[PDB]
């Protein structure tokens, strides 16, 4: 193979730009007053604590054991991406309900269990459990990045 | 009377001759049917050059035989060519 | 402790993630399916062997292939027609000298019960003269550049330019070129390659297209590469159902695809190298993508660039064998290998390959009626059966079919023998040639020769198969159904069994299919319905039970519903453990049982 | 290489400049991952640190080699991890250029 006529990390500029962010404090966190409960999802707004880009996280229960996550901005430009006709169906969804809170955390639970989804404001930050078992945490390392689309 | 084994090995019943089932090492019992895997179907082919066809081509639905009887059980319907 | 992080980087779009929370693969394999479908059920045909190469020169070349594999009684079911098969490179034309009455070749094939794919790529010739050019420029179904102008690139034709697969409306107009009527010299047993489809561009970045190239709603290439070929996979697709009614399963082959691909046909691992590490990393690259849900995967046969020695060529074809999707396949510059141009002992191995495959028809038929409505991969790695074994989690000289076939084909030169892995506490595995019980869980040590395909059926387990090995599927899909039954140490076994016409949606649109239960539990053999929904006419039915671990019996039983209870000869092997019933001849239609006494 | 931007002799308009988006997962106890295909590599995915990233980029890469991570010809973006105790999966929905680091503590 001919390597040079395909592009290193190093050599995608984005690539470079996110693999540069190391692992550390994000500077992200979620505005626990914008917090919204809906009939498919939790919506809650996002904000980076330097530049004051405000994303909305979109945090859905699915059935069959599932959680989705989308982040987009909020009020952007124009609109970004979503990928269509990969899904077969709008997946159906589980009810979220708020089942602990404190100051910088709320506690959801996927319809009456066993699943849990745990919400941390500062950093912003998400756990899931089964029961008290930590299956999987997100963004736990500090490098979600999200460029916003400039003029 | 029992049919017996055309390489001498064994003896089988005479129902067992055609029965759509192998019970012959070498396929002796089956010369009409596609149940040996050594089998062969002999094609008379009047007019033309009578042939040998593996077993595994009798009701394949392919027209081996230019007389076409081969073919005799299998919704392919094969017309006699052998001019 | 211990802990894996992982991190996704994307140019564009939204974030957008599923997490699957399992407990099992089983259940992530279901959660994923929910999202994006199941491996679609590929007409049987298309499970058999395909016989390719860059390219057979005219009609008479592939009459004389067909014909190769008849007189060397080596079966085969579908014969490929690469790009040279075109004129000049215009996809859907034929070249006017060489494919001059493309009926009456595709009439030929028919006639032996045969099947045919040609390729198709989506990149299309800038050419006034071209009729696909003409229409696509003159409805601006073409990608674009900023500008306005259509893009223009270079590849197989030289300078082309690409549908833009991403407008349904070109979709439409793609799906609707396969009818018989707009694709001239096609046929019912005429079936597609996608190829070229990342998509390839010669002279382009990477060798694929502008990032700021333009398509349908304004989106920019950067947004959507990545489904550009499923898109194209899924329009050939549904242009072959749509030509026929609505009635035929379609089959095609994709290079590119994406999440959802499976839904529309095949993939292979593009161009591979006639090269020992090549036949062995066959295994690791489908593997992963049957653990995604590409369960309908393969590798070119033989390698596709270079010349492999006889022996290699051997062992690709043991190996291609028992792989999802099995076509031996080579470039322009290679020496033609049909099978049947090597030496006599080269030739035997190949061809009791290819009958071991055929006869595990109804198996491999099975396996993906399981994947097409549970989502569960086809070819599997051995940790997927064994969650709890961590010595699995990293084997990749090994895989499963199904849980009942646990696989170690031969991968070096030379070799005198291999190490087999057989998992499972209190696991049983029967070496398929032998008959040989092995007790899990062990490594053992299998010598091997040049005819050597080392295949082991798991303890507990029903495979079916068709002894009867004819030219082609089509031939054998009639014919009667011999049983494998592999004993557990509790004297148990299961296994399932789908039939249905084997091309069409019939199964689906009138419930005309049969899936059955076979179950073995203490002497007695009993089959049942696993589904009541289906019903299908077929003359199918048991000619032999073959049940590996047991003892003789003092008389065998038969009972049918409808039928006065009968008795059945048998045959025991007492140094094997091994008992052929003789003729059980019930239809696969019925409910029946078989009792040892 | 923000806004325009080249490799080799082409050139990137790129005319809405840097929009891409990135996110980090953590799976405790597990030590195991495998998928995102197509790459000809190990079914057991490897580390990522010392090296490059895992990219899912259809691409056509004439005579490509062994043991590496460059992107191949399709891209199905699921990762599986497999423990003793549990299976997880991670489907990232995006049709775009994509890049993976797997890394283990
Ligand atoms: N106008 N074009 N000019 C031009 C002329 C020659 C060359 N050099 C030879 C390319 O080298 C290769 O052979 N690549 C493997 C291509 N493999 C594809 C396609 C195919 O080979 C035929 O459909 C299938 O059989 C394979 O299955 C499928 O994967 C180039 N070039 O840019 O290299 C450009
Ligand atoms: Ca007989
Ligand atoms: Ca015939």
């Amino acid at each position: 193979v001919d390597r040079s006529n395909f592009k290193t990390c190093d050599e995608s500029s984005f690539c470079k730009r996110q693999r540069s962010i190391r692992p550390g404090l994000s500077p992200y966190r979620a505005l626990l007053d914008t917090l919204q409960l809906g009939p498919d999802a939790l919506t809650v707004h996002l904000i980076h604590e330097v530049t004051k880009v405000l994303l909305v996280l979109e945090l859905q229960g699915l059935q069959k054991d599932m959680t989705r996550i989308r982040i987009d901005e909020l009020e952007p430009r124009r609109p970004r991406y979503r990928v269509p006709d990969v899904l077969v169906a709008d997946p159906p969804t589980a009810r979220l309900s708020v089942s602990g809170r404190d100051d910088n955390s709320v506690e959801l639970t996927v319809a009456e269990g066993p699943y849990k989804i745990i919400l941390t404001a500062q950093p912003f930050r998400l756990d899931l459990l089964e029961d008290r078992s930590l299956l999987l945490s997100v963004n736990a390392r500090g490098l979600m990045a999200f460029e916003h689309q400039r003029a | 009377k029992p049919f017996t084994c055309l390489d001498g090995t064994a003896t089988i019943p005479f129902d067992q001759v055609n029965d759509d089932y192998c019970d012959c090492k070498d396929g002796s019992d089956e010369p009409g049917t596609a149940a040996c895997p050594n089998g062969s179907f002999h094609c008379t082919n009047t007019g033309y050059k009578p042939l040998y066809i593996l077993s595994s081509r009798v009701n394949d639905g392919v027209c081996d035989c230019c007389d076409g009887t081969d073919e005799y059980n299998s919704g392919t319907v094969c017309e006699n060519t052998c001019r | 402790t211990p802990q894996t992080d992982i991190r996704w980087m994307s140019e564009s779009g939204i974030i957008d993630v599923f997490l699957m929370l399992g407990p099992s693969v089983f259940d992530v394999f279901r959660q994923y399916a929910s999202l994006t479908g199941t491996q679609a059920l590929p007409p049987l045909f298309s499970l058999g062997y395909h016989q390719s190469r860059w390219n057979y020169r005219d009609e008479a070349d592939v009459l004389e292939v067909d014909q190769g594999f008849d007189d060397h009684n080596m079966p085969c079911d579908v014969i490929w027609l690469d790009i040279e098969h075109a004129d000049g490179k215009r996809y859907f034309t034929w070249d006017p000298t060489r494919f001059p009455q493309p009926l009456n070749m595709l009439e030929h094939l028919a006639s032996k019960r045969r099947k045919l794919v040609a390729i198709v790529d989506p990149h299309i010739k800038v050419d006034s003269g071209y009729r696909v050019h003409e229409e696509l420029r003159n409805h601006g179904l073409y990608v674009k550049t900023r500008d306005g102008s259509d893009y223009e690139g270079w590849c197989w034709p030289g300078s082309a330019s690409y549908p833009d697969f991403t407008n349904p409306r070109m979709r439409a107009w793609w799906s609707n070129m396969f009818s018989f009527d707009n694709y001239e010299g096609s046929a019912p047993n005429l079936y597609v390659w996608n190829d070229m489809n990342e998509p390839s561009v010669f002279n382009g970045p990477e060798v694929t297209m502008l990032k700021d190239a333009v398509h349908y709603g304004g989106w920019e290439h950067r947004d959507i590469h990545n489904i550009y070929g499923l898109y194209v996979h899924m329009a050939t697709a549904d242009g072959l159902i749509q030509r026929s009614g609505g009635i035929e399963r379609p089959f095609v082959l994709s290079r590119a695809f994406f999440s959802g691909s499976q839904r529309f046909g095949a993939v292979w691992t593009g161009d591979n190298t006639a090269e020992w590490d090549h036949l062995k990393i066959s295994i690791p690259m489908c593997l992963s993508l049957a653990l995604v849900g590409l369960s309908f995967c393969g590798a070119d046969v033989g390698g596709f660039f270079k010349n492999p020695e006889p022996e290699l060529l051997v062992r690709w074809y043991q190996m291609g064998a028992y792989q999802p999707f099995f076509r031996a396949h080579a470039h322009l510059d290679t020496g033609r290998r049909e099978p049947w141009l090597l030496a006599s002992q080269y030739q035997d191995a190949i061809r009791d390959a290819l009958f071991q495959r055929y006869s595990l028809l109804p198996f491999w038929y099975t396996l993906f009626y399981q994947a097409h409505k549970e989502g569960f991969p086809v070819m599997r790695p051995l940790w997927v059966q064994y969650p709890e074994d961590m010595s699995t989690f990293s084997i990749e000289d090994q895989f499963m079919l199904g849980d009942a076939l646990l696989i170690h084909p031969v991968s070096d030169a030379g070799a005198h023998g291999v190490q087999v892995y057989l998992p499972g506490q209190e696991e049983v595995w029967y070496d398929i040639q032998s008959y040989q019980k092995h007790h899990g869980p062990q490594t053992l040590y299998l010598p091997v020769t040049l005819s050597s395909i080392p295949v082991f059926q798991r303890g507990g387990t029903i495979v079916p198969r068709w002894m009867r090995v004819r030219r082609s599927s089509d031939c054998m899909k009639d014919d009667p159904i011999t049983l494998f039954v592999a004993l557990s140490p509790q004297g148990t076994a299961q296994g399932e069994l789908f039939l249905d016409d084997g091309h069409t949606f019939n199964y689906q649109t009138r419930h005309e299919f049969l899936l059955r239960r076979f179950s073995f539990s203490g002497s007695t053999l009993v089959s049942s319905s696993a589904d009541p929904k289906g019903h299908l006419e077929t003359p199918i039915w048991i000619e032999r039970v073959v049940i590996m671990g047991a003892g003789k019996p003092a008389a065998v039983v038969l009972q049918t519903k409808g039928s006065p209870e009968s008795r059945l000869s048998f045959q025991h092997d007492p140094e094997t453990s091994v008992l052929i019933l003789r003729k059980p001849g019930v239809s696969v239609a019925s409910d029946w049982s078989i009792h040892l006494r | 290489g923000a806004w325009e931007e080249t490799f080799k002799t082409h050139s990137d308009s790129k005319p809405y400049g840097p929009t891409s988006v990135g996110l980090d997962f953590s799976l405790p106890g597990m030590e195991h991952v495998y998928g995102i295909p197509e790459h000809a590599d190990s079914l057991r995915l490897k580390v990522t640190e010392g090296g490059e990233p895992y990219r899912l980029y259809n691409l056509d890469v004439f005579q490509y080699e062994l043991n590496n991570p460059m992107a191949l010809y399709g891209s199905v973006p699921v990762l599986l991890a497999h423990s003793f105790h549990r299976d997880l999966g991670i489907f990232w929905l995006n049709a775009a250029e994509t890049w993976v680091d797997i890394s283990s503590n």
